[PDB]
């Protein structure tokens, strides 16, 4: 894959948008399978 | 240059490409050649299972004209590539014969079609009566 | 043939290399960041092409390809609007019951309890109610099925792909030369004749052959799947002649000039269709056909390649009299060498047209069943007032950028610009006086009324009951327009709009339109409007007129369009730039448009919208309280903001709880903006120093040294969150209120 | 200079045929981004875990420790049945093993800090079975291969336990085909949720 | 010069006999705009799919596997959408297409012919001459099968008869 295109995807706004979309996405998935967790179950 | 009787009274040649004019004229010639010969041909004989102007709409419902349109449309797409590549950059008698009979075909086809408006008949059908 | 196509082939190489080098387009930013200011300066100046390049050719090329990119986004946006209508909407159920089903084309996923937003919009459907008026457009278009909405969605996607290809192609493969862009006669001929003229004519053809037959069958009552497909009207001319018998004669009446034969489908009815509460589509077809003709006629005015036509330079240089010096000389050179001067005009006109669209569409409802869909009527009025106000302020923004940069006094000696700048004190002092007079004599009438009503003196108030400030000129114009059918528009059958007077049009027992009476409250709030518009003109005109120099700063043009100040001296020159008048004028635009939409919202609920029942009387949404309560500020606070905020505050636990959350969220963003507006950069840099120290202590200081935002960016960030917060509050308040009650 | 595993791709750098199991397979080019030493450490570790895990599933089908808490033929059911205290004992002991066997060089920046450290070579040869240097190359090859095969095999066994609520050997001996009326893949967004 | 196929059309100029099967037919000039390596990769990929599809039809009428129900190939598409084997085929094709994405990057980077996957298990290609003739035959068959594919699916729609049974009847 082109190294200048990979250097473009390594730029701060793309990584910030991708990482926080990935981060938001597994919070969303964790609340789909395991909803309404007000407390650590113990 | 072929078929030059010095006949451009309105001087269209001054304000449109002569190559474009010749291409359009010869295309009109050949289309009208086919159309006029076909118009007389239908009254001479009929293809199995198959009059001038309303038969266009008798044929569109089958899908015949639509299919013919699709194939003319395909050929005309490659032919628009042809005219663009023309424009972006013992036989002369036969070219002149083609262009002369084609102008005659344009007159002839116009006659047959407006004869249809007059009498609701095809060309040689009316000629017979 | 001096109008010719000229193109440089393969100008710019399609490479990913400059993608990997953020800031490549300017000499300052291309050497990389050293402070965080670089990051903000990167986004701030990126589309300022004439700040990167000297040549007008490369600037014009960047603009042309960026306009294709914008078109690609709009087509993608339109394609998605059709797809959500095709796939996630109750459109088909709404076609059967336009007066019962609420349009909805957005369905949420069930994640954190947010599926409460999928409210019962009707038609066996759950979703977010949509107010953009697409359903009414599609029925006006004659769509009648989700299958056709999928084909429109694909048509948008194909267009979206073709525009992004053309933007790439015309920047990287075949970029036109400057002499191509500098063909103003050719561009105007084609955009009048080709774009607007063939646009209207083709749309008229769709209306005549598709919209008119399909909508006649719908308004007769035929079920949507019982209606013939749109091409069976195109072929079966007998079937089209059933609905409109003039089609039995074909195109002979058009060519022989026997146009009166076409009166079946080319009418001049006026008024509204009683069934749908919309404009007669036979009128809209005639409207677009007539508009098409004179746009095609208008596009033959200018001279291109055959000697016939006008030279626009000759027209301008000839219009000069004894008051105006050399006249319009040099204006052609300005408008064919400055993109900002062109953008200033076109933004002010597009903003004006968008404001006109807001007024014309509520008063003369063009789509079937859009007049009694009150959430849509409020939404599209409010949306097009904001688009207009924003675009108008950008017209003065780019008039300032022209004056600071593209203005050359040598080429503008004693012409209209030279003469405007040379009496700008007389203009700004007279406008300043008008705004003081207007504020005292519009808003001071409200303050007089607050005091008199508070003092127990209701006989001393400016009211219909007490001292009366009647709008006689507006009432008189309303009289004339009701008298116009059969008198000064003799062949019209009904009025242009029932707002002027006349009948009450009811659809599904809801008022479509009815006369909008004008009283003292209407006199008062119209002069409120004239005051807020004049002050907005005052702030923006003073910025354009004093952009290059003042008595304060004699060399303001050397500092640029956008500078924060020229120091604390001369008493203080904070906010002295032309950019800083756009900044201050967007607040007063916000103030202006906020009162317009509040005036519209309260007046339509109080005096127009509502329910009809036996005896024909109308029960309005807020029961006619506008006349006696819009004359005091306390009335606007109590009977408009407090009374109508009930729906958005009590919305929690319903499908409108999203509006309740956005109400609070926008109140937050607005207040948060005041942190940036009331504060200064010097405080925030010194606070950052201590924060940098704690990082230095832990050896975690960044190599891109943090800075407080620039003085200008603090103003830009404050204004942006103020606008986002202010407008977002009204958006939620308007939408939750009118969905609940209208 | 083409790959031997994937003949139409170029042979990846950092793969030179020195390592055991090196056949030129890295189409996605992770070796060009991630040091091959870390990748081989992680491959040997994943494979050693999966050899134990695949053997764990099959033997746990056949042989049990005494008691009702250890009587789960289906290995996925053993996760819940096995005493929690002892399961967390296993987890804590694994963590202690991870820190000590790696000698506190645990991370991506300090494992292999010692130039003597070799990928996968933790000093574990209790019975000195790798003492013979003649068997060394084929042991390294067959360790890598057993690890890869067991990764694939354990992955299959787990997801066949999910699909068929049966232990692996008695899923082979009491086979039932997939009806497709249950366990359809995806679909969270097709029906728009629920 | 003029196009070999269309005498009156000029040669495209990005089609100078570099690829086997080049008759200069490119009126739309997609090769004046787009990379011809990408276009040739797609040509051979579309054609190989079409060839497997036409054979896929023919064999599927003649025989079908005993564990699967007998039915027409379009009905097979819908049945295997709802049965689960369609997603199987989609997953494994997509899996191979991942390494195809790597392959296309290798082609763009200059190091691979557009349709070459080094897939010669039976050693049928012997030397340069037979390989050039084989790849000319592959291109010609690939284009022809693409045409053929449209015919079988569209004709089944218009007349609900299978390709072999449609030749057998009418
Ligand atoms: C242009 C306007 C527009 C808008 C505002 C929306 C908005 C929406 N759509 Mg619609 N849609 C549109 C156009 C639009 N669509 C078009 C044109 C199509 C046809 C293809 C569709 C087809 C469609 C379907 C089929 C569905 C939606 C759905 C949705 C909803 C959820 C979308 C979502 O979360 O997916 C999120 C999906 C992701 C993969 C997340 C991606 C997030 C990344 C990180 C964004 C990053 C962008 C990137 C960084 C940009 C830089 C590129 C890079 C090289 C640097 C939302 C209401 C869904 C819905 O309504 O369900 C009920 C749904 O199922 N849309
Ligand atoms: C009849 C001729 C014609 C037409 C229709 C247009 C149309 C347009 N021009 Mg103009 N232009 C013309 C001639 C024409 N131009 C000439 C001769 C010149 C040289 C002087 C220019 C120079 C020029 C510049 C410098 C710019 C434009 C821009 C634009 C777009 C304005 C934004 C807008 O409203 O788009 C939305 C409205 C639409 C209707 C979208 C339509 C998209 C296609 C291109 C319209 C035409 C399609 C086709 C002819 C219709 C086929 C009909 C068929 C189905 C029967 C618009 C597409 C601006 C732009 O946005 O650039 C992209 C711009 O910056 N034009
Ligand atoms: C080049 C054009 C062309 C040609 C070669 C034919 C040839 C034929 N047509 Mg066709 N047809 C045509 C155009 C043409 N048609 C057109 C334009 C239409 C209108 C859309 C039709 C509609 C049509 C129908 C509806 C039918 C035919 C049939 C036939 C066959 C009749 C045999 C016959 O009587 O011959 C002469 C034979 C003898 C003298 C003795 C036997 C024959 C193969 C018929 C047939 O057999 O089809 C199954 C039939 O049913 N044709
Ligand atoms: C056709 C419309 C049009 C066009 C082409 C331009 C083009 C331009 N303008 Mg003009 N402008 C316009 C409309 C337009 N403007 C309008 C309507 C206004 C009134 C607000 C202005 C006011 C204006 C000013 C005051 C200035 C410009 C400037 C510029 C130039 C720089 C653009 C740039 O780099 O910004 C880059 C773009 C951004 C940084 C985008 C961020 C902007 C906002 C804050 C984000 C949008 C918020 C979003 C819509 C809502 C968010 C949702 C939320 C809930 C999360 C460029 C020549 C500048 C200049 O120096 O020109 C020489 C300048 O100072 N313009
Ligand atoms: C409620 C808040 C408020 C008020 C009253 C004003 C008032 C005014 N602004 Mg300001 N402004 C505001 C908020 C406000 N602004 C904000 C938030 C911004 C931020 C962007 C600005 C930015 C701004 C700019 C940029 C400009 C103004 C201008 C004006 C003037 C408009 C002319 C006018 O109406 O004169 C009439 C005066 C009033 C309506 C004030 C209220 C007077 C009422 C009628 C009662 C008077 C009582 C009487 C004097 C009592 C006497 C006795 C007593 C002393 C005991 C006026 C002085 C413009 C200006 O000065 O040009 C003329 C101008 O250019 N303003
Ligand atoms: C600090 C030392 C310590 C102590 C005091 C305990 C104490 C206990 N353990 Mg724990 N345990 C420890 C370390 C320890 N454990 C470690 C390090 C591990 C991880 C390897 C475990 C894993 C473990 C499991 C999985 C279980 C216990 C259980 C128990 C309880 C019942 C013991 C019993 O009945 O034994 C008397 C019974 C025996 C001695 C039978 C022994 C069976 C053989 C020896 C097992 C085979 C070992 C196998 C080969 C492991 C090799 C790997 C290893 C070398 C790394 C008891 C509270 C059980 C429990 O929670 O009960 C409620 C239980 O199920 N332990
Ligand atoms: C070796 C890897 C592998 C594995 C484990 C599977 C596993 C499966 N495949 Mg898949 N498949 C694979 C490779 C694989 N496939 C490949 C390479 C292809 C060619 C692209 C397919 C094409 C395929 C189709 C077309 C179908 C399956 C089906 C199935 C299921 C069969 C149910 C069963 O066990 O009873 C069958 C037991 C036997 C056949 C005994 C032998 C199961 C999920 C079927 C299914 O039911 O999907 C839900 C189905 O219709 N597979
Ligand atoms: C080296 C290890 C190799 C791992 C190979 C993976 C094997 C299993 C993969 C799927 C098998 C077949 C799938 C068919 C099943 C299938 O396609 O179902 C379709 C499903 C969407 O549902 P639909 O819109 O199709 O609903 C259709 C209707 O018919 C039913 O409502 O697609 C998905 O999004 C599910 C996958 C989650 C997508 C996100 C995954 C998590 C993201 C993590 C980061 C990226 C990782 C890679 C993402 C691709
Ligand atoms: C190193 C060292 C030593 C040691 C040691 C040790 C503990 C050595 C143990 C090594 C082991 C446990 C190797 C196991 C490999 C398992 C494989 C390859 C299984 C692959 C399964 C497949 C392919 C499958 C499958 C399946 C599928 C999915 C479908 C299923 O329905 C069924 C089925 C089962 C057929 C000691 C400690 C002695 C000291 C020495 O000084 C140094
Ligand atoms: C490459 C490779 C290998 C391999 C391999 C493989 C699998 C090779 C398979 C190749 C195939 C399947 C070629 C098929 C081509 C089909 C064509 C051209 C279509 C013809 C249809 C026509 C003209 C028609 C029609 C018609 C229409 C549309 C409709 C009808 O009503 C009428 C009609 C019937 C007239 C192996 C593994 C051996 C190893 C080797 O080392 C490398
Ligand atoms: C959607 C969907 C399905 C499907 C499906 C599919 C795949 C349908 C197939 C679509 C295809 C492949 C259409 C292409 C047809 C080829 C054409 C028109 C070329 C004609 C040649 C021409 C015009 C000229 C040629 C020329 C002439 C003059 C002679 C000289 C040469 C040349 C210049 C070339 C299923 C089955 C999966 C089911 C599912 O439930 C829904
Ligand atoms: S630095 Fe700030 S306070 Fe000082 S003159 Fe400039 S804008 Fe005003």
């Amino acid at each position: 894959m082109d190294s200048n295109f990979l250097k473009y995807l390594s730029t701060a706004p793309v990584l910030f948008t991708v990482w926080l979309s990935f981060t938001a996405s597994f919070i969303i998935e964790a609340n789909r399978f395991f909803p309404d967790m007000l407390y650590f179950p113990m | 240059v072929p078929g030059d009787a010095g006949f451009d009274p309105l001087t269209i040649s001054a304000w449109l490409d002569s190559r474009w004019l010749r291409e359009a004229e010869i295309k009109h010639c050949r289309v009208a050649m086919l159309a006029a010969a076909g118009c007389i041909a239908q009254d001479i004989f009929q293809f199995p299972g198959a009059k001038m102007t309303a038969l266009h709409d008798a044929a569109v419902k089958a899908g015949s004209m639509g299919q013919m349109l699709f194939w003319i449309g395909f050929v005309e797409a490659i032919s628009t590539a042809a005219t663009i590549q023309m424009l972006q950059g013992g036989r002369a008698r036969m070219e002149l014969s083609e262009i002369k009979n084609g102008r005659l075909a344009m007159i002839g086809f116009s006659g047959m079609v407006h004869h249809y408006f007059i009498t609701g008949k095809g060309p040689i059908e009316l000629l017979t009566s | 043939k001096k109008v010719s196509i000229t193109v440089d082939r393969d100008p710019v190489a399609t490479s990913f290399e400059k993608w990997a080098q953020p800031g490549h387009f300017s000499r300052t930013l291309a050497k990389g960041p050293k402070t965080t200011t670089w990051i903000w300066n990167l986004h701030a100046d990126v589309h300022d092409f004439d700040s990167h390049t000297n040549s007008l050719e490369d600037i014009s090329r960047k603009i042309f390809s960026a306009h294709f990119g914008q078109l690609s986004i709009i087509f993608l946006w339109l394609s998605g609007m059709y797809f959500h209508g095709a796939r996630f909407s109750n459109y088909s159920a709404w076609l059967s019951n336009p007066t019962a089903v609420k349009p909805s084309a957005q369905v949420v996923w069930p994640i954190v309890g947010q599926e409460v937003l999928n409210g019962d919009v009707g038609g066996g459907f759950q979703g977010v109610q949509v107010t953009s008026g697409f359903f009414q457009i599609w029925r006006s278009s004659g769509i009648t099925s989700e299958v056709e909405l999928y084909w429109c969605a694909l048509a948008g996607l194909i267009m979206s792909g073709l525009m992004i290809f053309a933007g790439w192609f015309h920047y990287h493969k075949a970029a036109p030369k400057l002499e191509w862009f500098q063909n103003a006669e050719s561009m105007l001929n084609h955009h009048l004749s080709g774009l607007l003229g063939l646009g209207c004519l083709s749309w008229a053809g769709h209306q005549i052959h598709v919209s008119l037959p399909v909508n006649k069958l719908l308004d007769a009552g035929v079920a949507p799947q019982e209606i013939p497909l749109p091409h069976e009207f195109l072929v079966n001319r007998d079937l089209m002649a059933q609905l409109y018998p003039s089609f039995s004669k074909g195109l002979v009446p058009f060519f022989t000039l026997n146009w009166s034969e076409y009166s079946d489908f080319l009418t001049f009815k006026g008024g509204l269709n009683p069934v749908t509460g919309g404009l007669w589509l036979s009128d809209t077809a005639h409207h677009h056909l007539a508009l098409a003709v004179l746009f095609i006629v208008a596009g033959h005015m200018y001279r291109t390649n055959w000697g016939i036509g006008h030279s626009m330079k000759e027209i301008l240089e000839a219009h000069k009299g004894p008051f105006t010096g050399e006249g319009h000389k040099g204006l052609y050179e300005i408008l064919t060498t400055s993109w900002h001067a062109q953008l200033a005009i076109n933004l002010a006109m597009l903003g004006s047209v968008s404001i006109i669209v807001a007024h014309h569409m509520y008063a003369m409802p063009p789509y079937p069943y859009i007049a009694t869909d009150y959430p849509t009527q409020l939404s599209i009025f409010t949306h097009h007032m904001w688009i207009g106000g924003f675009c108008v302020c950008g017209g003065a923004a780019h008039a300032g950028i022209f004056m600071v940069r593209d203005y050359n006094p040598a080429q503008n000696y004693n012409n209209l610009l030279d003469r405007v700048i040379r009496h700008r004190d007389a203009i700004i002092s007279h406008l300043n006086w008008i705004c003081i007079f207007l504020g005292f004599h519009s808003f001071g009438l409200y303050i007089h009324n607050d005091t008199m009503r508070a003092l127990g003196r209701t006989q001393d108030m400016f009211s219909d009951t007490a001292i009366q400030l009647k709008p006689v000129f507006a009432q008189w114009v309303q009289s004339i327009h009701t008298l116009a059918p059969g008198n000064t528009t003799p062949n019209a059958l009904a009025t242009a709009s029932y707002a002027f007077g006349g009948d009450v049009v009811a659809v599904g027992n809801k008022v479509a339109m009815m006369p909008i009476s004008l009283g003292t409250a209407d006199f008062m709030v119209h002069h409120i409007h004239a005051f807020t518009i004049h002050v907005t003109v005052l702030i923006l005109l003073k910025g354009v007129l004093f952009s290059r120099n003042s008595r304060l700063i004699p060399d303001k043009a050397n500092l640029g369009f956008r500078f924060p100040c020229d120091g604390p001296g001369r008493g203080g020159t904070c906010q002295s730039s032309a950019w800083d008048s756009v900044f201050l004028g967007l607040f007063w635009m916000y103030n202006c448009i906020s009162v317009v939409i509040f005036h519209f919202s309260w007046k339509m609920q109080s005096d127009v919208w509502g329910t009809v029942q036996s005896d024909g009387t109308v029960t309005h949404i807020t029961g006619g309280n506008f006349a006696q309560s819009a004359i005091t500020i306390n009335g606007w606070l109590r009977d408009f903001l407090w009374a109508q905020a009930s729906q958005v505050i009590q919305s929690y636990g319903s499908a409108l709880s999203a509006y309740g959350l956005i109400f609070l969220g926008a109140h937050f963003i607005w207040a948060f903006s005041l942190m940036f507006l009331f504060s200064g950069r010097g405080y925030w840099q010194e606070l950052i120093e201590s924060i940098v120290w704690a990082h230095n202590k832990l050896n975690v200081a960044p190599a891109i040294q943090p800075r407080a935002l620039s003085i200008t960016q603090g103003r830009a960030v404050g204004l942006a969150h103020y606008l986002l917060g202010g407008i977002g509050t009204t958006w939620a308040f308007f939408l939750a209120r009118i969905i609940s009650v209208g | 200079a083409k790959s031997k595993a994937v003949p139409f791709l170029s042979q990846p750098e950092a793969l030179d045929g020195s390592m055991a199991g090196d056949v030129g397979f890295d189409p996605f080019g992770i070796s060009s981004v991630i040091d091959i030493k870390w990748l081989r450490e992680s491959e040997l570790k994943h494979g050693r875990i999966c050899m134990l895990a695949a053997t764990g599933c099959l033997v746990q089908e056949v042989v049990h420790l005494p008691g009702p808490a250890f009587s789960q033929k289906m290995a996925l059911n053993a996760w819940a049945a096995a005493p929690r205290g002892g399961m967390i004992s296993i987890l804590v002991a694994i963590g202690l093993i991870e820190m000590i066997s790696n000698r506190f060089a645990l991370t991506a920046t300090d494992m292999f800090a010692n130039p003597n450290r070799v990928p996968g070579d933790l000093g574990f040869d209790p019975l000195s079975l790798g003492a013979n240097p003649a068997n060394r190359a084929r042991f390294e090859l067959s360790e890598v291969i057993h690890g890869r095969a067991a990764m694939m095999g354990f992955s299959g066994m787990v997801h066949q336990m999910i699909v068929s609520k049966q232990a692996p050997i008695e899923q082979l001996m009491h086979f039932k085909a997939v009806d497709s009326s249950l366990m359809k893949l995806g679909g969270a967004a097709g029906n728009l949720g629920y | 010069d003029f196009s070999a196929a269309v005498p009156f059309l000029k040669r495209p100029s990005n089609l100078d006999g570099a690829y086997i099967g080049d008759v200069g037919f490119d009126p739309l000039g997609f090769s004046d705009v787009f990379d011809l390596r990408v276009l040739r990769e797609a040509e051979l990929k579309h054609g190989r799919f079409a060839m497997l599809a036409v054979l896929g039809f023919i064999v599927q009428e003649l025989y079908t596997f005993p564990f699967f129900p007998k039915m027409a190939p379009v009905d097979a598409h819908d049945y295997f959408v709802k049965q689960g084997g369609g997603s199987q085929i989609i997953f494994w094709i997509s899996f191979v297409e991942l390494f195809g994405v790597v392959a296309l990057f290798e082609t763009l980077q200059g190091k691979r012919e557009p349709g070459d996957f080094a897939f010669d298990p039976l050693g049928l290609a012997k030397d340069e001459a037979t390989l050039e003739r084989y790849r000319l035959a592959e291109v010609k068959h690939a284009r022809l099968a693409m045409i053929a594919i449209g015919g079988f699916i569209h004709q089944y729609w218009v007349t609900k008869q299978t390709v072999l049974e449609q030749l057998g009847n009418f």
